[PDB]
């Protein structure tokens, strides 16, 4: 139940750059980072890029020359910077909590596993081989 | 006979080496797949 | 002889040439079946290391010799230096029924166990050189090209012997490569 | 003097599937005798080729039950021997402890529906390397395949040919995708004569050349 | 882009639901929470981690989780939980945190 | 020393002829299987021969410059129809490569059909020769035919996923010439599948 709260200037002109910023201050959004989204008009979901303690900033393409943040730990209070708003660019803009963390690799084929060709075929970049003997799919080895 | 490969008259008897066999006075599973009906049923064209 | 030459049809002249005579030729110690009957080591070996070979050294007498023919059928007789029961499964089978003690499972014996394992592969005849797409680079031979795995608890040393071996579609042999130096000098 | 043996180092330790006997040490013992018991076999070929036994089809059953909409295709697998239908019959089953097989595969397809209702089936052997046909004409006079009528005699037996190049096949497919390493076979309906909620039960059995080879042990 | 209903609607005591559906890029790896979204006023976390909640939420809201989608359980929809539940669920082909956007919490 | 040729209802007539190579066999093994179960059909359509550009032969060419060609290539014509409709099929290569050249330019150009070709490390180059070979050469014969039975694994092997011959030629000698002789030779083939078996039957696309 960490306390959150989102700020920023409520009526505002278009085609400039969206200057709203939140409060998120418990754990669970400062090991986790800050999240930034707003709701369209009769629309479908909205997302806009986020950043973690690392100062690795990022947002999604659609915009990408008018979206640009930052992050602040002190003040408990993060950065949006989004430019050059249209009319069809309306929604809530109150939620600032992205708790979403990358992560990516895809595991081995039915057949192969990590040095169960530590046999067949041993150097090289493909490392995961091939288990059960016999004609695999790629029976020598594969890479990930 | 079975898996045993040894090409010699072995040294025991067969009476030691095996239990010998009695008989009163075969092998349905042959002759039931022998006696399958291959081919068709009506007229070839 | 003055041949056609560009024809390369086989031309073998003799020393009856100049007034020599040709003498008697003993070729059997450059045999097939002869030259490949020799045990060749695999190294490294290690547990649940396949039996399958080309993992002999390219440049050992059975591994150039082999490597030198593209196609090989061979029946393998194999030596191991285990240290438990080693267990030897068929050309294709689960690597998890790799020890259920039903395959042949040599028990530790005090010398190296030697087995005569068959050829199992389903192929007509192996080969050296694939040259074949990923089924389904061209490192890889298919998986259906070994005699069959065994997995011991450490095995240490593996030989490897091709009883009745034949060798089809000779390739390049290779010699040591001489710099400077007229002769090889060893 | 005795003999020089010279045993050699190498050999000699025990191999689990050798062929050597045991010693006897228990003096003759003469057996019940059992002659011409009932229902022998001595090899499990001619035993499995005698007797069919059904395949596992969707929500585990063993007929294929007739499509409820335009869908042509009542079921498909894979042919090997590893596949999810033929998980539970007795070809796989003993197909299970070898480590590679060869040559035909008899499928049984017996219709078991009214009287009022005829259809039409047709079986397709599509070859490895490319992906199962949706509609039936897709393989019409392509691959190797056949049609039956259903009429007075129900069953029909269609021979699954081997073609590979390979002259064995091994029968645990390990991965190669969605194809094992023969192809799949179709069973499509052409056309149902009032043939709904009317099944047709499908078995297999062994070929009249069927043969498994290189016997193994793994965990089944 | 994320996925998310737009229409909720219940009676006081019963159980209303919310769900943060996705799919294999956002959810499969990413976690989900939800935040109670006033007109213009303050969130707080109630369900984050999957497995639990911090000191400081109410037993009221609940999270369920199935395959690549998720799901919240609103036991006793009460005239407290009259806000928008936003949540997140992380996107990796840009690096992100991809947001459910919340609905509009009416309570009959 | 003229050689006609003829594979199918197309024919070659060489009057440079050398002599045709057969490469392992004087005739191709037994085409009936165990894995067929005699369902494999001969096909006496896809004999007709195939005309494929190979590499310029230029002067600047150093010696190993091997400008191999994977057997069965890309085929518009009856026989590509074959490989797109049938799974597993059999051959025999019968490479024919014929380089044109003035005759007042020497060089030595070796064409051979290496089975389960592998690239060179450049010192086999030397030992390139043991497989079936002809030499093309200006002074003697501007084209060099090459017949071998089709080798495999498998009797029947799918053309796709891996192909047993493929044709290299390499130039032995670099090509030297004259002002009267060839300032370029151009290289192209006329390949014919001999004995060509198929089986195995795929769905269509129609």
């Amino acid at each position: 139940q960490v306390q959150l709260r989102e700020s920023g200037p409520s009526l505002v002109k278009p085609s400039q750059t969206l200057s709203l910023t939140c409060t998120a201050s418990g754990l669970s959004l400062s090991d986790k980072a800050v999240g930034w989204v707003r709701r369209a008009p009769t629309k479908a979901l909205e997302w806009l890029g986020s950043i973690d303690t690392g100062s690795s900033t990022g947002y999604n393409p659609g915009l990408k020359s008018r979206l640009s943040i930052t992050k602040d730990n002190s003040r408990n209070q993060v950065s949006l910077t989004i430019t050059s708003v249209t009319t069809e660019d309306s929604a809530t803009y109150y939620c600032a909590t992205v708790h979403q963390h990358t992560s990516e690799k895809r595991t081995c084929p039915r057949a192969y596993r990590p040095d169960c060709a530590a046999r067949w075929d041993c150097p090289g970049g493909a490392d995961c081989g091939y288990c059960n003997f016999g004609a695999g799919s790629y029976g020598r080895c594969t890479p990930f | 006979s079975g898996n045993t490969g040894s090409i010699i008259n072995n040294y025991y008897m067969q009476q030691y080496q095996n239990s010998m066999d009695t008989q009163l006075g075969n092998d349905w599973f042959s002759k039931l797949a022998s006696s399958a009906f291959t081919g068709l049923f009506g007229a070839l064209l | 002889t003055t041949a056609t030459g560009e024809s390369a049809d086989p031309v073998t002249t003799t020393v009856e040439n100049y007034g020599g005579e040709t003498q008697v030729q003993r070729r059997h110690h450059t045999d097939v079946s002869f030259i490949m009957d020799r045990f060749v080591q695999i190294k490294p070996v290690s547990p649940t290391h396949v039996i399958d070979l080309m993992q002999t050294h390219q440049h050992g007498l059975v591994g150039a010799m082999l490597r030198a023919a593209t196609y090989y059928f061979s029946d393998l007789e194999i030596v191991v230096n285990h240290t438990g029961r080693l267990t030897w499964v068929p050309n294709g089978a689960p690597e998890a029924a790799l020890d259920n003690t039903s395959n042949p499972t040599a028990y530790h014996k005090a010398p190296f166990t030697r087995l005569a394992l068959p050829y199992t592969a389903p192929h007509r005849v192996l080969a050296t050189v694939y040259n074949g797409n990923s089924k389904y680079l061209a490192a890889q031979l298919p998986a259906s090209f070994n005699y069959g795995a065994i997995r011991a608890t450490e095995i240490q040393e593996l030989l490897v012997r091709m009883k009745r071996a034949e060798l089809y579609c000779p390739r390049p042999l290779l010699a040591v490569k001489v710099t400077s130096q007229d002769r090889h000098k060893q | 003097g005795i003999v020089p043996v010279a045993c050699s180092d190498g050999y000699g330790g025990l191999v689990t599937t050798d062929p050597k006997t045991a010693d006897p040490a228990y003096g003759m013992v003469y057996n019940p005798p059992r002659t011409n018991y009932p229902g022998r076999f001595t090899n499990l070929l001619d035993v499995a080729e005698a007797c069919p036994t059904f395949l596992c089809f969707d929500d585990g059953k063993p007929y294929v039950v007739t499509r409820a909409d335009e869908q042509r295709l009542l079921a498909k697998f894979d042919l090997s021997l590893a596949a999810k239908h033929m998980s539970n019959t007795y070809l796989s089953g003993i197909a299970q402890y070898y480590a590679q097989y060869s040559g035909t595969i008899n499928l049984h397809f017996m219709f078991t529906g009214s009287t009022d209702s005829k259809a039409r089936y047709m079986v397709a052997y599509v070859p490895p390397g490319v992906t199962t046909p949706p509609d039936t004409p897709e393989r019409a006079a392509h691959c190797i395949h056949a049609e039956w009528d259903t009429g007075l005699n129900s069953k029909f037996t269609f021979s699954i040919p081997y073609v590979s190049a390979a002259d064995y096949a091994y029968t645990a497919s390990d991965v190669a995708d969605t194809t094992n390493v023969q192809g799949w076979v179709c069973i499509y309906q052409i056309t149902h004569g009032k043939a709904e909620q009317d099944t047709l039960v499908v078995s297999v059995s062994a070929g009249k050349d069927f043969e498994l080879r290189l016997p193994i042990d793994p965990r089944a | 882009v994320l996925t998310q209903p737009s229409s909720v609607s219940g009676s006081l005591g019963q159980r209303v639901s919310i769900t943060c559906s996705g799919s294999s890029s956002n959810v499969g790896n990413g976690y989900v929470s939800w935040y109670q979204l006033i007109p213009g006023s303050a969130p707080r976390t109630l369900i984050y981690g999957d497995t639990n909640r911090a000191s400081g939420v109410p037993d009221r809201f609940s999270g369920s989780r199935a395959g690549n989608t998720a799901t919240l359980s609103i036991s006793s929809l009460q005239a407290e939980d009259e806000a928008e539940y936003f949540c997140a669920s992380p996107e990796d082909s840009s690096s992100n945190a991809n947001f459910g956007s919340g609905t509009t919490l009416t309570v009959l | 020393r003229i050689l006609t040729t003829r594979n199918g209802h197309t024919t070659s007539t060489t009057q440079s002829s050398v002599g045709v190579t057969y490469g392992y066999s004087t005739g191709e093994d037994h085409v009936s299987g165990p894995n067929t179960s005699g369902l494999e059909t001969r096909v006496v359509q896809a004999e007709r021969f195939f005309k494929k550009h190979l590499f310029d032969w230029t002067t600047d060419k150093p010696f190993g410059h091997i400008e191999k060609l994977e057997l069965p290539t890309d085929h518009k014509g009856v026989y590509g129809q074959l490989v797109d409709s049938f799974a597993y099929m059999r051959n025999g290569w019968d490479v024919e490569v014929s380089a044109v050249g003035n005759q007042f330019n020497g060089g030595c150009l070796l064409v051979a059909m290496v089975p389960e070709f592998k690239e060179f490390t450049t010192r086999e180059k030397y030992q390139l020769t043991l497989f079936p070979h002809q030499f093309i050469s200006p002074r003697t014969n501007m084209t060099a035919h090459i017949t071998v039975p089709y080798l495999g694994v498998n009797r029947y092997d799918q053309y796709n996923k891996h192909k047993p011959w493929t044709l290299v030629v390499m130039v032995v000698s670099p090509l030297t010439t004259s002002s009267i002789g060839a300032s370029q030779i151009k290289v192209y083939t006329n390949i014919a599948p001999t004995h060509v078996h198929v089986a195995g039957e795929l769905p269509s696309k129609e």
